């Protein structure tokens, strides 16, 4: 279930970003961006942690398994013992490899879903401004400082404060 | 001014196999499989293991005189055999139910070796020191086992033999004995002077009447006779009775047992050191917490679980896409 | 694969809704809403029913398993029997727990996908009217009775009937 | 006017464990694991089970005189032993191949107990009523088994014994016998007056020649002798022959068998009632349709499957998010 | 995880399309469409191929399994052998059936995700033109030949070339 | 002008079962389970299998004279028994450890049958041609086995018998013999003229002293006597010694062995042809590459894996929705 975000419409990754997994890059009048989003990455860390711990928990630990001995008139019992051991070994190696493959699929799809959800969350609160272009970028018809940037990073935007000026600018373009 | 949204990139190189693609490069991952082991055999939980050296289990219990150095061992965690251990039964024969005895020894943690029948007192009718074979040689001289006792006549006479022993130690007692039979009737009469003979062993749940068999057969270690060996567990209470005519290899030392499970007869020849672990293989020791293991399937302790793969890297993070 | 609908942009659930799993809430001139959608919930009920029945079907029922007896010279066979029983018990408990966990993941994602699909289905037939706001709500530029409500609930809207009046209203705003 | 879209909420409290989160609260769910059982042992499919009471299986088949109350039982579903069942072999000895006989009994559904050798007619040479031990006592008096027969001499004479029996019942016949051996040669001559003796049993696929063994041994239940027990299945056709000198414990009752599998030797002591189920454990009975089970691993019937977990709640519905 | 494309907003399939799995249908002044998209179908073919090969690879091949023989005093060993064989057979048939069911679910969701991603990829490069209608169809305010068709099929559109004429047409409508 | 986006449709009818829905119609799919097999038994990897025909394994090794046609067979891939194979031991008795011998034969790929004891030279004391039973009849006449040899007296005399054989072939040698015992003492004295008798076999790790048992028993195939059969593997080196009084069925042919595993005793009666496969069942042969198999669970070769299902169609493609 490729959600289309990672290596999709968003082209590549960020080396300069250090702190979290998912963040922003603001480019107003002063300074540049590369600020993480510590709210959506914490849920991801908790989910992956509880995933790995559960995978460790569902497996057990074997106790003392020591080989037995048979003479030359108990061949049937020896072949039966060898069959039992080989069977259980094959069953467990199959379970382990299959579990690892499916878990890797689901965790990559999980990160993809997180990025798409964060993009939709930004677009939902920026209603008709900012004219989204290219690899997940906006434009901001109205001009605003670092305060509106931090506002968008919080999840509160108070859209009727910046409505009419952005409307006039969108119309005059 | 823009609020471009993006994800994290890194310069890691660790790859992860998934279903739809191989060799995917992931930013962060975690290992789940063990490879490393120190090639040593340390002591499991403080108690040192008992190394037999050039000795078999049968050779150790019968008291083969090559296996003298481990004469005073009474505590272990697990028993080590090497690939050079060949000194089992010195006199040729067959140790009957040798594998069941190993399975009983895989649950016992200590011994108390003691005299059942004292050599100088319990036998005032027969000779007790003039009967010894040369197949079990020791430094040129001829010595027998260290836990059994050969019986010969005392001057052309052999009285009927009967001797019993009660149990008053609370623990189980492991008793061994033997029955000898020569290849010729002349040797039978020369050692025993009884054309017919028997031994008989009875306690409460063990009862057998052994008779010798005399037949010519090709020699092993320069001896044409044979000898069979036997073992019995007693209980706290019940007594054992031996009753013999001319064929008894009398017991001379017993073993009081002690429980406490999870032992083994690991066969390897990696050297023994004195560290402390919780998991032991024939290849070495393991120190970890990962749920899967790849060193060896035969383990003693609380060991991680054995599979037959080479890579179980599990991805915890994003696809590393450098722009 | 979190689709972002349940506890996402749609905030909470409805206690007052009784009949189905997925429905609407209409707020025209007369009355209030809380009407279920009996078309999209029936497919969900059939899917979950055929899921549970399949999970019951793939397991079998054990017949008479009675313990055996051994004397004091058959210790090897007894240990072999105990090993076989413990091995099979561990394999089946692993299979059961793992199946339950993965099935729970997939059914929650299934409900999430259903809600997002229903939202997209409404938005697709309301082309440029109604100015979608907040937690999956519309506005209806043109004024219409319970008949247009029931029309939207059916899946037919006849958009050119209400086009020009809504266009005039959208322009005069 | 708005057409706000939303999902269903509820006030349920049942939680469901998933991978990425624990204790998720779901609106509707379904259980898949059983816990409840009535602490009773009902009759599986109408036929009542046979409770041995204070009786062992060997004690029931040999006809131990303490086990008199179940003298006329010939139909069951499964055999119940209790934790107090100790009246097996009253006279001390060894029941040879006792476990194989239990595995044969785990497939038989009914009996027909009948006379092979009638006590008053088949033995007009020996004494048949003057030989009885006191270890198997019953209300002060001394009684032997109820299915076997001791044989003594008739006035300082013991003719050679031979007796055969053919099979004409279409079903398989389970035949038991015994071989007695005393501790002393004096007791041997006092009971039998034969220094050497044998018995011999032959049919077509069973053939053995038993000889007694005489040895002193410590007494159990105040008896120094021993007795061994044996059993053989016949077929429709082939005949059995007993041929004895001085050592026979002659059979006196047989058992015609009937097939019909899926029986057991469940050991528990929960009481017996007369309901009807399709699944039976030593702890109790089970009535359900869920695919997993948690009560006990040893089951008789068409039972749900045993795992070792405590919760298998499966979510069928939405995440309960109250607004 | 039904993504809503296959048998969703896109109603049915195309019989006339021959070459690939996912394609277009262009309806300009000359000719008709039914041209495949050989870039997005190749990744699908490679994914499904590496899926099937992996499923074949994880299973093994059994060697010589020949039945043993026992006499009429070794009933316990015979029942133990029968129990071991029946247990392993049940475990493997369970694994096989369960693997097939889950793999079928995931591959159908994979095709659904591919179709939705291709639709989003077209819509992302056609910014404000073409007024998307119905079952994944566009309109092209500006009139263009087979060259703009082949341009859209490549993934390059040069939107500022056709901006002002389409803007004038959208306004005059 | 429009750029309508759509997916592929087809007119296929193959359905695929998934979790949430049954019978889904998919455009392209792939099979993973085998059903077809040619009802023939071809030769695995060039070497033809050995068909016993109306012969048992015991009948083939002892050299039952009905089983004459396969007198010169010394190479196989796997051994075929039919449902009509009943000519095992012609003279009635018991083949001791018959199943262990089959498990040893399941690892041997060829033979070299040779004379141990030549019939005309090795026995210049006894009669070697005047002792033969009529139960093992052949075309009216009375013939014995083709690999063993009966021993009778030579004119009211029976010297003590002793004969040995060393091993000088590098390979393991499989040696068979027998011990006869009559039903009556009169028959014992009429054939052997020894009230007591024994045989004794000894090498290094095999040693037994057999004594006859004489008892009346009902006859099988019109013979009241019995005969027991025995087998022993030697090694490169060690020698075997037979030492007999009046009871020996002397060996007359041995078998040198050759390793090379993965053989079997497949029991079927489908006909034998001369194609070449890599997988063989009792129902037929298999030629495929799919990972699952449904024909039969008992296989020889490198066969696909057995499950117990009827359909494993796996979907590789879209949902076929015709518009
Ligand atoms: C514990 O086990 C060890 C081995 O792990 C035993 O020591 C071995 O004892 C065996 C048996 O005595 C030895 O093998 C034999 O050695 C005999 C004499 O030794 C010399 O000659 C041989 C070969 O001729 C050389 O290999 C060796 O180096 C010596 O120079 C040989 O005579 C034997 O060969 C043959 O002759 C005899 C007599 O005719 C025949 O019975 C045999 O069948 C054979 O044809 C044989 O080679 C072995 O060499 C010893 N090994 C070691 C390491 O010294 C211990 O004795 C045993 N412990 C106890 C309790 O005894
Ligand atoms: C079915 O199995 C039941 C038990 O489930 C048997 O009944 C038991 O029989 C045993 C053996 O007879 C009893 O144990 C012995 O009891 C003897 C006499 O009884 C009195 O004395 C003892 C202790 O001195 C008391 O416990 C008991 O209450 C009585 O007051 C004792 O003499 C035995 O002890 C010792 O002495 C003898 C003789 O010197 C020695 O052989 C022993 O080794 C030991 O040193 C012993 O305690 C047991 O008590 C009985 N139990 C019950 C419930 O009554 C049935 O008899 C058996 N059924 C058949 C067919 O017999
Ligand atoms: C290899 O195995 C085959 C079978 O696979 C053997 O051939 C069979 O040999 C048995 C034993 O000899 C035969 O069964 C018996 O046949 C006897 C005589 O044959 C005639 O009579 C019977 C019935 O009266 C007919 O079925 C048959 O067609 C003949 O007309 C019978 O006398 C036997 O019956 C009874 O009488 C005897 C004597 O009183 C009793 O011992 C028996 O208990 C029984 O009451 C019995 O029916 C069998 O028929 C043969 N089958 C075939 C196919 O011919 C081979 O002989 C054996 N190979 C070797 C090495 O011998
Ligand atoms: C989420 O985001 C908003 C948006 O930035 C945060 O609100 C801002 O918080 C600062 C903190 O001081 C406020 O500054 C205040 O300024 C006045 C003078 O104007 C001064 O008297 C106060 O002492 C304080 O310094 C700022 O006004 C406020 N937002 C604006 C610009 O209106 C908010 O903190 C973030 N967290 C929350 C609560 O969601
Ligand atoms: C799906 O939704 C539509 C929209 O409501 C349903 O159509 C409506 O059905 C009613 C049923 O009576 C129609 O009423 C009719 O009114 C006339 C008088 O105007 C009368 O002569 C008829 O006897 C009937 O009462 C109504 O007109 C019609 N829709 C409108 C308002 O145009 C429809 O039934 C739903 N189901 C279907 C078929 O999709
Ligand atoms: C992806 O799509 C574009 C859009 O069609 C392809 O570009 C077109 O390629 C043709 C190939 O000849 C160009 O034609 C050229 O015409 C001039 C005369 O105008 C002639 O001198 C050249 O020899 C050639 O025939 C065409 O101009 C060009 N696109 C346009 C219309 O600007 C492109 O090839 C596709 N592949 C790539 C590289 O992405
Ligand atoms: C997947 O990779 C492994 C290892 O190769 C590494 O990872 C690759 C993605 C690439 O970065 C390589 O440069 C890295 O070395 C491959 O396994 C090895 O493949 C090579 C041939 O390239 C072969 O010579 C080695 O013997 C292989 N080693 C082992 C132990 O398998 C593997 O082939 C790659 N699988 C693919 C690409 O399908
Ligand atoms: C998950 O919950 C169980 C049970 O707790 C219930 O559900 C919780 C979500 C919450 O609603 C509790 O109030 C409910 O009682 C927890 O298991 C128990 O945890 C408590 C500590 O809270 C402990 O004292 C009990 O012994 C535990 N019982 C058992 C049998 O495990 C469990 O810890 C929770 N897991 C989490 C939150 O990680
Ligand atoms: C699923 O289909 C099978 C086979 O039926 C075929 O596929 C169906 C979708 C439809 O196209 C049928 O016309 C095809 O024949 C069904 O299995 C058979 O069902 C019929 C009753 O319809 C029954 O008589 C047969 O005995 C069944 N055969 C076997 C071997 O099962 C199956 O019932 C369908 N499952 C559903 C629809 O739930
Ligand atoms: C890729 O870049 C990372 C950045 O973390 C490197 O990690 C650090 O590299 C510096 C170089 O001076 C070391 O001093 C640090 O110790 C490394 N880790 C830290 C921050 O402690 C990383 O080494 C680079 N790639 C490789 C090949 O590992
Ligand atoms: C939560 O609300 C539900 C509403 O169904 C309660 O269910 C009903 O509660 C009423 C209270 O009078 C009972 O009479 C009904 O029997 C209940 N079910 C019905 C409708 O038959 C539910 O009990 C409440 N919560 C709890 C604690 O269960
Ligand atoms: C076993 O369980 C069933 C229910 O699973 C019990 O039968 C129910 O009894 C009640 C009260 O008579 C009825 O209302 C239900 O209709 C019954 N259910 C069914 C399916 O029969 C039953 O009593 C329990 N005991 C037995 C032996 O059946
Ligand atoms: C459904 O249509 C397909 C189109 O490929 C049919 O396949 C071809 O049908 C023609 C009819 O003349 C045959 O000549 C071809 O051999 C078929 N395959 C090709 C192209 O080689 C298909 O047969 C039709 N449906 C069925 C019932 O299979
Ligand atoms: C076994 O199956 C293969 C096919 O899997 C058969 O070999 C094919 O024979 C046909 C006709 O000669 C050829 O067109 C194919 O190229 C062959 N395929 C392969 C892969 O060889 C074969 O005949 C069957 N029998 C044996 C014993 O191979």
């Amino acid at each position: 279930g490729l959600f289309g975000a990672i290596a999709g419409f968003i082209e590549g990754g960020w080396t300069g970003m250090i702190d979290g997994w998912y963040g922003y890059h603001h480019q107003n009048e002063q300074g540049s961006g590369y600020a993480a989003d510590q709210k959506s990455t914490q849920n991801a860390i908790d989910g992956i942690t509880s995933k790995v711990n559960s995978v460790i928990e569902k497996m057990n630990t074997q106790f003392t398994a020591v080989g037995k001995e048979f003479n030359n008139l108990e061949r049937r019992i020896e072949n039966l013992n060898k069959k039992v051991d080989d069977g259980f070994l094959d069953v467990w190696t199959y379970n382990a490899e299959l579990l690892v493959l499916l878990e890797n699929e689901r965790t990559l799809d999980f990160h993809d879903s997180n990025v798409r959800n964060l993009y939709e969350k930004v677009k939902s609160q920026l209603r008709n401004n900012a004219k989204e272009i290219g690899n997940g970028c906006f434009e901001f018809y109205h001009k605003c400082d670092d305060e509106c940037m931090e506002s968008v990073k919080n999840g509160t935007y108070d859209y009727p404060k910046y409505s009419e000026e952005s409307k006039l600018n969108r119309e005059e373009i | 001014d823009t609020i471009c949204v993006g994800y994290h990139a890194n310069n890691s190189t660790d790859t992860v196999d998934t279903v739809l693609e191989k060799n995917v490069t992931v930013t962060h991952s975690v290992n789940l499989l063990e490879d490393s082991h120190n090639g040593k055999l340390c002591s499991l939980n403080g108690i040192a293991p008992l190394q037999l050296g050039k000795c078999n289990v049968a050779g150790w219990l019968l008291g083969n005189p090559e296996c003298d150095l481990l004469l005073t061992a009474n505590s272990w965690s697990y028993i080590i055999e090497t690939s050079n251990s060949e000194n089992g039964t010195c006199y040729p024969g067959e140790f009957i139910d040798y594998e069941e005895l190993r399975e009983q020894l895989s649950s016992v943690s200590s011994f108390e070796k003691f005299e059942i029948f004292p050599k100088a007192s319990s036998w005032p009718n027969h000779e007790t020191t003039k009967g010894v074979t040369a197949a079990c040689s020791y430094s040129g001289a001829s010595s027998f086992y260290r836990n059994l006792l050969w019986i010969t006549k005392k001057g052309t006479s052999y009285p009927k033999l009967s001797k019993s022993y009660t149990n008053n130690k609370g623990k189980e007692v492991l008793v061994l004995w033997g029955v000898h039979h020569p290849p010729s009737v002349s040797e039978q009469q020369s050692l025993y002077q009884n054309a017919d003979a028997y031994v008989s062993v009875g306690s409460s749940k063990y009862n057998r009447r052994f008779a010798p068999e005399i037949a010519a057969r090709p020699k092993v270690r320069g001896q044409a006779g044979r000898m069979n060996y036997y073992w019995t567990l007693l209980d706290q209470g019940d007594t054992i009775t031996f009753e013999a005519t001319g064929n008894l290899i009398a017991p001379w030392y017993a073993f009081a047992l002690n429980k406490g499970s999870d032992s083994g007869i690991i066969t390897s020849d990696a050297p023994v050191h004195n560290c402390d672990t919780r998991c032991q293989t024939p290849h070495g020791a393991l120190n970890s917490s990962l749920p899967f293991q790849n060193v060896h399937p035969i383990t003693i302790g609380e060991c991680p679980k054995y599979v037959k793969s080479t890579k179980l890297r599990m991805a915890t993070g994003l696809r590393n896409v450098p722009s």
